[PDB]
């Protein structure tokens, strides 16, 4: 299971991020937890993943962070434009469910 | 007549994340007061058998050395352990020496165990052989009593998809050729399941790996020289007049 | 890539419903595809996922749907079919055509999620 | 993991040179069973003025053993230069049932120096140094004689005042005649005895950092060293590996005087040891001052029974290879150093298969 | 050994009383004898007093047998009315 | 077994008592005098409980 905060805000121009929180074999052992971006009425879409980047299709906004079993997104700089609900979504080989988080409003 | 040391450290075991069938960890004690009951009293244990040796006797007697195997198994592969295996497991990933006095141990980890972590899933190895330098004959490669996967050093830390296929090249040492690989997973439980092997030595040393017992002052050497007495000297028993 | 999916609408609890979607921009043959959904005030949650034909093509579910969905594709058609072979009212969601892919290598892989479709509604 | 100190901090390696023809010399060393030589003792009983028969991991009678030697390096009056190393790096053979070295064999003989064609010296004792492990495969440039993963290495140092041992992962540097750079051509250790074996301060890291000078070493399981007392007495020292790990065996801490070796240490490798080699090494001693140093001999060890003579002191003086020749069996049947004049009868001679028919 | 064949062609191997295998049908048609490798019986000749012993082979013609005998390799020989010694 | 492998004579060794003395030195030619062979088993009737 993945937990993220309720919500996350802040002015045009800040910096703001959205943790991901689990234990040793969601975050702390492998680099495999990503993030998705959902705008209302639409699918999601990519942000970052394998804990380290991103598609060509997103902007240098967006960029990862790991401390611990903690993984989160930072979002550089945000705009009125980010605006949107962010997934947090885990996902290993074989053997296993994809996991995702409640998500967060952003 | 024992020497005095320290109790076995078991903490290690209990300190981590569970080691994979293919890749155990191995603790050797000597010179050291051991416990077993003490340990498996952390464990909802689910089996325990042993050859050529008692359920009693690896608990209680002496021995030259114990060595420890542990690693996170699968409950319900328990058939696979056995010294008449399938195989699909044994003879490639772990196997036990039948030369030797030898026990194993079937176990759970209850919820209060928290110092010892869970592993993602279960890894396995299913194939392992060889590739001659024709690159079209293959021989497989087994593991024996006291080794690990003859293909350890090639396979990952964890099977990500069953199939994963895995291949380096030989240097000239070995003959050239290839070596390969391949492993699946299985599906893990609500609660981290563990299996335990255990290997006892006797005879190569001073039998100085014992339990921790007391002793009163009519059991030395000193003050029974000329009479017939029953000893235990580091493990080492007898009949007989000092 | 683009990811058309259809056979949506509503279907009374106990009863039954089939989606399909087809995927055009990618090689269907060498991708995996998969399912997800989201009903109104929920989350992401995973349906499940099918592999390549010459991996069988096998299929991993979600346990919210564990013995209830049967996931199934056609290479011919380069279309993708889940049947929901009983429906329950907590059903109600939007489904998602979509894909899967990995990065890194067989020593280390990592899996994610890159495209999506337009989704369709299951009530 | 083990914290084993900081990376050699040098841009380059020091040059090593290999001229063999300088190093094709020989003198035998074969076992000598009559004496006991190389005979390792019983490890669970002893006995005392007995002859009895023994099986256990032994030498053959008769062999000759590999012969290895150090020599000085290159030099210019105070100033040394390059390294002068044989071609031992490349010599990757198998560990198979372990081995002993015969350390020591000529000291307080009289010799020469190996780089030099007309220079006499007394020889001195000097210790061997091993690098082991279980898979071994070439260089960036495709030379012999890089080990993968972890390795055991074994090192003297401080002048033969240490011997220390550690398992790591080799790590290659890149910088000139660095086994991961340009010009490269093999690796060595090496001591500045000018001032590494100063007597009142002996440089007890001088054989490790210069091996640093080479490879890094990462995710060290473990380092441990032991004492050395300084002489020119002949010893033994083995190696085996079992269940239990890798069994280190020397004579000097039991039975200096009379050879028997025993087991001192006991590491917790339990990665199968397949190959291994003699790691080179160079003196960089002044031209004005070389000196001669023993060869030492490296015999392989085999499942062998063999008679042993247990003296009135415990410790075995001869012994009999049951398998050598047919007279010596006839002593290990009677169980005797005393057999009664006759004619008996011994095991057969027996052809051994050639390529097989199918 | 290649040999005059016995028996019945139809099976391959052809055994013994003690039911040893002591023939064979080759697939090129051709008929084989099949004997166990022989080994050499030896004994030695020791005496004490001089400390000295000497090795005798059997009875071998003392054909193959050549110098280099004095171990088992895991003056030279000569033929006598008893066998072959060194 | 004949010298061309095909059988040309055989002993039932459970016909009579000579046959079975000829079985019991394996061979089809034994010397003369008085030999001990197999006894007569009896055999039961009906049985009793
Ligand atoms: C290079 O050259 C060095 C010397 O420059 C040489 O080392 C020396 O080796 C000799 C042996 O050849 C050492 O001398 C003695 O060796 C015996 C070993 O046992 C043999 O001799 C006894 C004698 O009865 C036999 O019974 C036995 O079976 C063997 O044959 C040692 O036991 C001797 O120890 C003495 O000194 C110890 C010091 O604490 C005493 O504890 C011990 O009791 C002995 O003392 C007795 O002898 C002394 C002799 O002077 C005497 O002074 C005492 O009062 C007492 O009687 C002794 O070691 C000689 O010591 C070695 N040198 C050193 C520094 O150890 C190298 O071997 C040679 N290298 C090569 C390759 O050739
Ligand atoms: C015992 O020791 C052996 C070596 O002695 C170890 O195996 C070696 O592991 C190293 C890595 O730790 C291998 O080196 C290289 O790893 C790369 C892994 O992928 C990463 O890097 C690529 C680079 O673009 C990224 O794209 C990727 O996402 C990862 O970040 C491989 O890609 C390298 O392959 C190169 O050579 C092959 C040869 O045909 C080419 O096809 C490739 O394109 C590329 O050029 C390379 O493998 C090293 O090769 C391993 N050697 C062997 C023999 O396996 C063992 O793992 C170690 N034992 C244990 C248990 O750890
Ligand atoms: C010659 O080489 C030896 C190689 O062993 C080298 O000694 C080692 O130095 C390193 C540091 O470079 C030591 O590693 C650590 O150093 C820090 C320094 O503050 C210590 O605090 C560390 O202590 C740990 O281990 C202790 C063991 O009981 C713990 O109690 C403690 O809490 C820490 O866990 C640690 O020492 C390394 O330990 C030493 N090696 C030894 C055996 O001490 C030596 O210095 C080199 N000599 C020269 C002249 O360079
Ligand atoms: C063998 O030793 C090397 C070197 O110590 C180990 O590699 C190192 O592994 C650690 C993880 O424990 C990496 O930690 C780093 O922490 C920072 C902190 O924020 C983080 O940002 C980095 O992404 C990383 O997590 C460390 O970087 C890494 N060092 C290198 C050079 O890669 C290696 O794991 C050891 N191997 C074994 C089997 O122990
Ligand atoms: C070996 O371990 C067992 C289990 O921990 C020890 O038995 C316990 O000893 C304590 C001592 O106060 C008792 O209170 C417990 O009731 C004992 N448990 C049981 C199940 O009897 C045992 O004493 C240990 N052995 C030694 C020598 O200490
Ligand atoms: C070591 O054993 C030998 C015999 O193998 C002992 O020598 C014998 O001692 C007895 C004592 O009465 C004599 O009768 C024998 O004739 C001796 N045999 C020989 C060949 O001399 C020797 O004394 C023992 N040594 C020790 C220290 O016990
Ligand atoms: C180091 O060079 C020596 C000398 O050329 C090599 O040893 C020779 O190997 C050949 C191989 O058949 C033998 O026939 C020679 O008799 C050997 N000579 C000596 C003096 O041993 C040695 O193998 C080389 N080592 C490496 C690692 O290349
Ligand atoms: C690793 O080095 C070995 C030699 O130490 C290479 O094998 C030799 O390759 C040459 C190429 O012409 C052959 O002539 C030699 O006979 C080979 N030696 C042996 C023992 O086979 C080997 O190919 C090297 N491997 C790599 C990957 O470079
Ligand atoms: C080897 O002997 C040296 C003797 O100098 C030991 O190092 C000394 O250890 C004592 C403590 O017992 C310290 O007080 C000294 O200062 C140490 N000497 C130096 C130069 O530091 C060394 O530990 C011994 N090594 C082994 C493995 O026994
Ligand atoms: C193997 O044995 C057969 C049988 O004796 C040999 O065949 C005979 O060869 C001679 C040679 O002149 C012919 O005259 C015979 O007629 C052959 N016999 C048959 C049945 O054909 C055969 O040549 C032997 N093979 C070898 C290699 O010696
Ligand atoms: C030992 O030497 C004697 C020397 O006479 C050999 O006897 C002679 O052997 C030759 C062999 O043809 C005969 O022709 C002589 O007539 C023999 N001489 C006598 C006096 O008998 C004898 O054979 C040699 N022994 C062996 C085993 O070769
Ligand atoms: C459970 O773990 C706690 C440590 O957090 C310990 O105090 C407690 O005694 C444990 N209970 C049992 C039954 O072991
Ligand atoms: C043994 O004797 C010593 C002598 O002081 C005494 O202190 C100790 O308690 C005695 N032990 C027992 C078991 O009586």
């Amino acid at each position: 299971a993945l937990t993220q905060p309720a919500s996350v805000s802040g002015s045009p121009g800040q910096s703001i991020t959205i943790s991901c929180t689990g234990t040793s074999s969601d975050v702390g052992t492998y680099d495999l937890v990503s993030w998705y971006q959902q705008h209302p009425g639409k699918s999601p879409k990519l942000m970052i993943y394998a804990d380290i980047k991103r598609p060509s299709g997103v902007s240098h906004r967006f960029s990862g962070s790991k401390s611990g079993n903690t993984a989160s997104l930072t979002i550089s700089g945000l705009q009125s434009a980010d605006e949107a609900d962010y997934y947090c979504c885990l996902y290993a080989g074989s053997s296993t469910s994809v996991i995702f988080g409640g998500g967060t409003k952003v | 007549e024992q020497a005095e040391g320290v109790e076995c450290d078991f903490s290690p075991l209990l300190s981590g994340t569970p080691p994979q069938v293919y890749n155990f960890k191995r603790l050797v004690f000597t010179n050291c007061n051991y416990n077993l009951t003490k340990l498996l009293s952390l464990f909802s244990v689910n089996d325990f058998t042993c050859s050529q040796i008692s359920p009693a006797a690896i608990a209680s007697n002496c021995y030259s050395s114990l060595i420890l195997d542990y690693f996170s198994y699968p409950l319900s592969m328990k058939s696979d352990l056995s010294v008449s295996s399938a195989g699909p497991i044994s003879q490639f990933n772990y196997k036990q020496s039948f030369s030797n006095p030898t026990c194993l141990i079937l176990a759970t980890v209850p919820h209060n165990l928290t110092t010892i972590t869970k592993p993602l899933k279960y890894s396995y190895i299913n194939k392992c052989s060889r590739l001659l330098s024709d690159d079209r004959t293959e021989v497989p490669q087994l593991v024996n009593a006291n080794q690990y996967s003859p293909c350890v050093s090639i396979v990952p830390s964890t099977v990500w998809e069953d199939g994963d296929y895995y291949r380096k090249q030989l240097s000239p040492l070995e003959g050239g050729g290839w070596l390969v690989a391949s492993g699946s997973t299985v599906a893990m439980t609500e609660q981290l399941q563990m299996g335990f092997g255990i290997t006892v030595q006797y005879g190569t040393d001073t039998n100085s790996v014992c339990p921790k017992l007391e002793f009163a002052n009519d059991t030395k050497i000193a003050s029974q020289l000329g009479n017939c007495v029953e000893y235990s000297l580091y493990g080492v028993s007898g009949r007989g007049v000092f | 890539v683009q990811l058309l999916e259809s056979g949506g609408g509503l279907v009374k609890p106990g009863g039954s419903l089939r989606l399909s979607c087809e995927a055009s921009g990618l090689t269907f043959s060498n991708v995996w595809m998969s399912w997800v959904r989201q009903a109104p005030g929920k989350g992401l949650e995973w349906v499940g996922r099918i592999k390549r034909k010459s991996e069988g093509a096998t299929t991993d579910y979600g346990a919210p749907v564990k013995g209830r969905f049967t996931l199934s594709r056609d290479d011919s058609k380069n279309t993708v079919y889940l049947q929901m072979n009983s429906l329950k009212i907590d059903d109600t969601a939007v489904y998602y055509c979509s894909t899967l892919t990995r990065g890194g290598d067989v020593w280390s892989s990592s899996y994610y999620f890159d495209y999506w479709g337009q989704g369709a509604l299951v009530t | 993991t083990v914290d084993v100190g900081p990376d050699s901090v040098k841009s380059a390696c020091i040059e090593v040179d290999i001229q063999q023809t300088f190093f094709d010399k020989t003198w035998p060393r074969p076992i000598d069973v009559s004496k006991a030589d190389g005979i390792i003792y019983p490890q669970g009983r002893t006995y005392s003025n007995i002859t009895i028969t023994y099986q256990g991991l032994f030498p053959y009678q008769g062999d000759h053993g590999d012969m290895y030697v150090y020599s000085a390096g290159h030099a210019t009056g105070t100033t040394p230069q390059k390294l002068f190393v044989a071609n031992y790096s490349q010599d990757v053979k198998q560990f198979a049932n372990g081995f002993v070295v015969r350390i020591g064999a000529a000291a307080n003989s009289t010799g020469t120096v190996i780089i030099s064609p007309s220079t006499s010296a007394t020889i001195r004792k000097i210790y061997p140094a091993f690098m082991l492990g279980s898979s071994v495969g070439n260089f960036s440039d495709g030379k012999m004689g890089r080990f993968f993963n972890h390795t055991l290495v074994l090192l003297p140092d401080g002048c033969g005042t240490l011997l220390r041992a550690f398992y790591c992962i080799l790590e290659p540097r890149s910088g000139n005649h660095c086994p991961a750079g340009n010009s490269y051509t093999s690796f060595a250790t090496y001591h500045t005895p000018a001032t590494d074996c100063s007597d009142g301060n002996y440089n007890r890291n001088a054989s490790l950092n210069s091996f640093k000078e080479y490879f890094n070493l990462r995710n060290c399981t473990f380092m441990y060293t032991y004492n050395i007392t300084e002489d020119e007495i002949l010893e033994w020292f083995g190696i085996t590996q079992t269940a239990q790990g890798v069994h280190l065996f020397s004579s000097r801490y039991v039975d200096l005087y009379g050879g028997n070796m025993f087991q001192f240490a006991t590491l917790p490798v339990y990665d199968t040891i397949k190959y291994y080699s003699i790691i080179p090494h160079s003196i960089r001693s002044i031209q004005s001052d070389r000196k001669a140093w023993a060869a030492f001999y490296v015999y392989k060890l085999q499942p062998l029974t063999f008679l042993l003579d247990f003296s009135v002191d415990g410790y075995i003086r001869r012994a009999i290879d049951c398998g050598f020749n047919d007279l010596s069996q006839l002593h290990c049947s009677y169980e005797s150093f005393d057999v009664e004049s006759g004619v008996y009868s011994v095991s057969s001679f027996e052809a051994k298969p050639s390529g097989s028919v199918v | 050994q290649n040999c005059t064949a016995v028996g019945v062609r139809q099976q391959r191997f052809v055994y013994d009383a003690y039911q040893n295998l002591v023939g064979y049908y080759s697939d090129d048609g051709n008929y084989y004898c099949l004997r166990a490798c022989v080994s050499v019986p030896v004994s030695v000749i020791y005496d004490k007093e001089t400390k000295t012993h000497a090795t005798l082979f059997g009875s071998v013609a003392c054909e193959h047998i050549s110098s280099t005998m004095s171990q088992y390799s895991r003056y030279g020989p000569l033929q006598t009315p008893v066998g072959c010694v060194l």
